[PDB]
């Protein structure tokens, strides 16, 4: 069972600060990985899948690195609509499993 | 004093006299599983052999040394300087099997889809996408006489290079390897001669009978470069092979095709499919016209410096036949008393047969021993004055005591008798057909199926008896 | 093959389709040593090769390739048609290979 | 089995060799000749001399200058090249013979292919 | 089969090797050396060389690669079997050059351990600042040599070993100082002055002489050892030459460990109860440096070394060293931050120091063929094994197979690490200590009547119908 746990709560951030989010993981599972931004009030929207390949409609200001077993989610220039839900989710698509990809959380920022 | 650095053919210091001799083997045979060797699920011990039509077929033929023989005249050499050995004037490979071919396949290929004539666009993988599809080999036929093992070259995986750092998943490294021929080991099939043991990782590429083992196909310019000519006498050959069908590959690519190459697509065409492709090749009709085999070879001047001779007393013979690699398909009832037909009632298994002979004709050859020929034979192969009686070094020794009468029991000495074990040669690394030609020599020439073909060859028919 | 940052080529390219074009380096016969003849003389003569016989060789086991393309304008086919064709929208491409002469 | 589980590649080998035989010719080159081969092409008789009293002319300095330090001083590489070959903009597969001949034509294995066609025999060591 | 006996003496190459007619020339074009004289700088961070040091004390070591006569080409009648005799070269002239003008080459570094003067005074102070050293400049002398020799001269210094383990009492005592000789590189130095100790693994303070040897070793050839050797190699044509003169007398810090006695002065009294100092260097100047009695730009030949053999030149191969301290120019060179200023200033130009120095080298080379039956096939081995490790005179092993598979792209990913990774010799062995490459594979001229050289060898011997009568006056 391969196991993401991001045990982290994240820190307050100003407009233009930068954000670390770290997802480990137990087993390797080579490049696939996905994320996500969840609004609290409407469906969930993803940014950038195989930690490199953004998706459209999203600008080039957010960041992807890691390989691996652990990666990582940067970007910089915090807007007012970023006070969201983050996540991080693997693609090893095994069946003994219970993943659920939990973890992540992000402040109202000031 | 006047050692020559060149290479001379053995034209020059090899005399040839009159005396022919024939030899023969009985006839060849093996059975067993065409595909995959049937072991016991516990141990290591082969129940059946796998033979097949596609794995390569070496015999060392094994010589009685004529220096040993009795000749009631003893004019024609003197044993002071003289050595003796054997020439090979005739060979013949026979084989009895009726024609055909042979096809074979895997429970579980590993195919995307067809690409000749695709309707629409691809649907999406999955997981465990794999089919059982079955096809026919290419077709090859070789014959190589030589005194020492086949020389061949396959594709394999070597070391990557140390000042980058590697990554699981990364493209495997390769370099050409050169090896030595076995018995057992596989002709190439049109997938290329590379190792699939340490190159196919998913071990679903290819039909299960190369699946786990190196295929080799035979280093010719390798050979002939090589001095002295020893490798390989003469040689023959006749293959072919055209494509059948054009599968689609499925696995993750490992490189994506640069943006540059094509127009981005969109809508349903949005991604793109598995871009390498894999052909299915397949062996066209065989005939009783192209054949090789079965008519005799008169060789009057090999391609190297050797002009066929044996050193060491032996020969080589190699031979690949996929035209008779028909496998038979028994099967035998646990219970006949059955009025219906009912498809448990049946079990099924796969046999092949392969049939084989070798013939051959011996000429005698006798060597004058020069010193300055003594050293020219101690600098191509060594071996050969320590197989003779003639390299000689006196050790004088000091007339060592023996000790104590007692020996078993109480004696001071204890454990002085102790075994070395030297006795050892080369070459035994390697397993391959023999045969036993010791026994099998004859100096009458009518009484043999190849005798009345070689003076046919040369006239001088010598029979009165009227 | 090539990484997206730079120009320097990972992988280069080598199939067998294309050419091949050597150039041989024959080193010049004005500065060698021929055995026997008081033949040259360093005024009224020169020398050159000439070429008598080729022999080039290859060593690969004989098989043959194939290729395609992902995205191939293909409508539909025309050896055998029953119905009449359809319309064709956007993106009407599909992946097909083939055998070159 | 996964189908997640492996990256595809391809790969392609490829094999040669190259064999020849060579034999000198040489050229008397009187008044006419060398009116021909100018004619043909004029850089053949820059290979060898011929058409110059000096080879320099009055106008040359030191043959050569080597600045030897390899880095502080005025650059080396820097200077133009002017011997170029008039074939450099076209990339091609580069061999090089300059030291691969060799006299005796029994010991490779063209060249008692040769000696099978215009037939004869080396002198015998024995 | 039983080789006859090989004579126990050694012998002069007169009676093994052969002399012919057929002469080449051989000059290399133009060498040019440019940096600081002091030391090679390098960056603050870490070791990378941006000018060499280049001072005119150095040796210049040089290393001659001749082109193999074993498949060159020569004009008509001479011939030789490979089976039976080779061939290999000698030469019988050579010049060493230089265009520039005639300097001096003084030094000196600001923290030199001097305390006083020791030729004039009115009363001795005894004062002992902390390190009260100061900067103090000087001359060097005049040495000229030439050393031509099959393979690389020998030097000697004298320095320091481990002594026996008898006593040890402190770590302020005096080390063995044994004379050991090693093979000269291209880098060291020479001074007849204070002579050849080791200033780093010997002297701790590093603050004896100048600087341009303080970091290095200062050797001397040994002209003993290069003579003594059975066979004549190493040199066969030496020319020496020096000048020295004495010019001021001075003092060290005078922490004297080595007391003088008692009985050898008489105590006094009041401040005349003490000692003054003991240790006195003195300092060297060349003087009068004139260019009469340069030993360059003349070119001398040979007809007899001063060993066995001449000039046979093994493994095709040559060395030359020379050393001069006579063309030590010193370049002041200097240049401004900036120019507006109409007023010269402290710190608006900031100075450099450079040194150049400019050889060349001609040769005239003459063909040598050795013929070998079976006596002399044991004494070449046996002067070296590589002499007859460079010809083969054996035959093929019994697999050759393609030498080297050697493939197209070299750097890629897809062929495994390649080119040389595992360095089996057939190299020089000298690989690990450096020296000047002089590339010489074809240069080489069969006429040599339009050569600077070539006509001084003409006209010293004989020139009857060799030039030829080219178009004539009527």
């Amino acid at each position: 069972d391969p196991m993401l746990t991001q045990t982290a709560a994240s820190v307050e951030v100003a407009v233009g600060g930068t954000v670390t989010i770290k997802c480990q993981a137990s087993q390797s599972i080579g490049g696939y990985l996905s994320w996500y931004q969840q609004k609290p009030g409407q469906r969930p929207k993803l940014l950038i899948y195989r930690a490199s390949t953004l998706a459209s409609g999203v600008p080039s200001r957010f960041k992807g690195s890691g390989s691996g077993t652990e990666y990582t989610l940067t970007f910089s220039g915090v807007e007012c609509a970023d006070a969201a839900a983050y996540y991080c989710q693997q693609g090893y698509t095994s069946s003994d499993i219970n993943n659920a990809f939990g973890g992540g959380t992000e402040v109202v920022v000031k | 004093p006047v050692p020559v650095s060149k290479v001379v053919s053995t034209d020059e210091y090899v005399a040839r006299t009159n005396i022919y001799y024939h030899a023969g083997t009985s006839r060849l045979l093996a059975v067993g599983h065409p595909y995959f060797p049937i072991k016991k699920p516990n141990n290591n011990k082969i129940l059946v052999p796998k033979v097949s039509g596609l794995q390569y077929r070496v015999f060392r033929i094994h010589l009685p040394d004529p220096n040993k023989f009795g000749f009631p005249d003893t004019s024609f050499y003197n044993p002071d300087t003289q050595r003796l050995v054997w020439a090979c004037v005739g060979v013949e490979v026979g084989r009895g099997q009726p024609l055909g071919v042979g096809i074979s396949g895997h429970p579980l290929l590993n195919k995307l889809d067809d690409t000749e004539n695709a309707s629409a666009y691809a649907a999406n993988a999955g997981v465990d996408n794999r089919e059982c599809i079955s096809m026919d080999y290419k077709q090859t036929q070789l014959c190589l006489i030589g005194c020492k093992p086949p020389i061949g070259e396959h594709w394999g995986k070597g070391s990557p290079c140390t000042n980058v750092a590697v990554n699981p998943g990364d493209c495997p490294p390769l370099e050409l390897i050169n090896t030595v021929i076995q018995d057992g080991d596989m002709v190439d099939t049109g997938f290329g001669a590379m190792d699939f043991t340490t190159l196919q990782a998913n071990k679903s590429e290819v039909p299960l009978d190369i699946c786990t083992s190196i295929c080799k196909y035979p280093d010719y310019i390798k050979m002939v470069s090589e001095p002295y000519g020893d490798s390989l006498f003469f040689y023959l050959r006749r293959e072919q092979m055209f494509v059948r069908h054009l599968f689609n590959r499925a696995g993750a690519v490992g490189e994506n095709v640069p943006d540059d190459l094509y127009i981005k697509g969109s809508g349903s065409t949005a991604n793109l499919a598995s871009s390498n492709y894999f052909p299915t090749p397949s062996g066209s009709m065989v005939t009783s016209d192209a054949q090789i085999f079965n008519k005799p070879y008169w060789l009057q001047r090999a391609q190297g410096h050797n002009n066929g001779i044996c050193w060491g007393n032996q020969l080589f013979v190699t031979v690949v036949d996929t035209t008779r690699s028909t496998n038979m398909s028994l099967c035998a009832a646990i219970s006949t008393s059955e009025t219906t037909y009912k498809n448990t009632n049946f079990k099924e298994y796969l046999r092949h047969g392969e049939e084989y002979d070798l013939q051959f004709i011996f000429q005698l050859c006798k060597i004058t021993l020069t010193a300055d020929v003594m050293t020219y034979i101690h600098s191509m192969n060594s071996t050969i004055l320590e197989d003779w009686n003639f390299g000689l070094q006196p050790p004088p020794g000091g007339t060592l005591e023996d000790t104590y009468r007692f020996v078993t029991s109480q004696a001071i000495a204890c454990q002085k008798h102790t075994p070395p074990a030297p006795k050892e040669d080369p070459l035994k690394k390697y397993t391959f057909w023999e045969v036993n030609l010791k026994e099998k020599f004859s100096a009458d020439l009518d009484q043999f199926p190849l005798g009345r073909k070689f003076l046919l060859q040369a006239g001088l028919k010598a029979k009165p008896k009227f």
